[PDB]
């Protein structure tokens, strides 16, 4: 499921 | 400050059965001797700052990783357990696991400093993952940390380890930007999500973290709003600066000046001063 980013919704 | 510490123990003491849900990121370790990793110089990321990246973040990019590993292998050396001694606040969760009030702690951190403060396994929830393992960037095949620690201590850093099955890059098992988290932290948060859905009031605890790194920052809108949240940061960050709700308790404090004030408050500084000297 959920990857690691800096970004998001 | 004063008056939301205050608040916090005033939860705790009315509401002495109750447990707390901490969720922790790099300030707590600052002090430390850790420094959050975006700006170096003097001190841990001395040797990184040399030999420098295209972008702050490009350290724990899986992409920049690939494009060259000397960097992160450089800043690993300096990262595993041992290096460091855990700081008054990772000293205050063992003191909430002995009080039988710790519920669980959620950490962006890979220092594993709550684990060396004494915190029970069972307790911590490494999100970013940990040392405890390596992993192949291609296949995900798993290996032993051994086989990456043993290189960290050649001079100079060189033949990167690769996997013996595909010969891609072989890393310690922490979650960096690109990369999957483990399993254990979505469907723990998912148990504990509903835990807090189930009249001692819980009480989640959010301290030293910019709330910019996801999906760990989606953390503190998912707690129900019949549950009390706390902010100790430097800032109001995150879901408490964009959606505000009126029981948020703010406290914008060093997170070691808060362990201190919160533990004294609560009336634990005999036992606290124990925890600390061992
Ligand atoms: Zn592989």
């Amino acid at each position: 499921t959920a990857r690691k980013s800096t970004g998001g919704k | 400050t004063e008056m939301s510490v205050r608040k916090i123990a005033a939860h705790m003491k009315s509401n002495p059965n109750a447990k707390v849900i901490f969720m922790v990121g790099a300030g707590i370790s600052t002090s430390c001797g850790i420094p959050d990793f975006r700006s170096p110089g003097t001190g841990l990321y001395h040797n990184l700052a040399r030999l420098k990246l295209p972008y702050p973040e490009a350290v724990f990019d899986v992409d920049f990783f690939q494009s060259d590993p000397l960097p992160f292998y450089t800043l690993a050396k300096e990262l595993y357990p041992g290096n460091f001694r855990p700081s008054k606040f990772h000293y205050l969760l063992k003191l909430f696991q002995d009080k039988d009030v710790l519920k669980r702690v959620y950490t962006q951190n890979i220092d594993t400093l709550e684990r060396q403060a004494g915190v029970k396994d069972d307790l911590i929830i490494e999100a970013h993952g940990s040392f405890a393992h390596c992993h192949c960037i291609g296949c995900g095949k798993v290996y032993p940390p051994q086989v990456f620690k043993s290189k960290l201590a050649e001079h100079p850093i060189k033949d990167f380890v690769k996997c013996d099955v595909c010969g891609e890059l072989v890393k310690p098992a922490i979650v960096f930007f690109g990369e999957d988290l483990p399993d254990s932290f979505s469907e723990t948060w998912l148990n504990d999500s509903e835990w807090l859905r189930e009249p001692q009031q819980p009480l989640v605890i959010v301290v030293g973290t910019s709330l910019a790194v996801y999906p760990f920052a989606s953390l503190p809108e998912e707690i129900p709003r019949k549950v009390k949240r706390v902010l100790c940061n430097l800032e109001t960050v995150g879901d408490f600066k964009a959606n505000k709700r009126p029981t948020d308790l703010i406290v914008h404090q060093y997170s070691d000046e808060f362990a201190e004030q919160l533990v004294e408050e609560l009336g634990w500084q005999e036992d606290f001063e124990k925890i600390l000297t061992a």
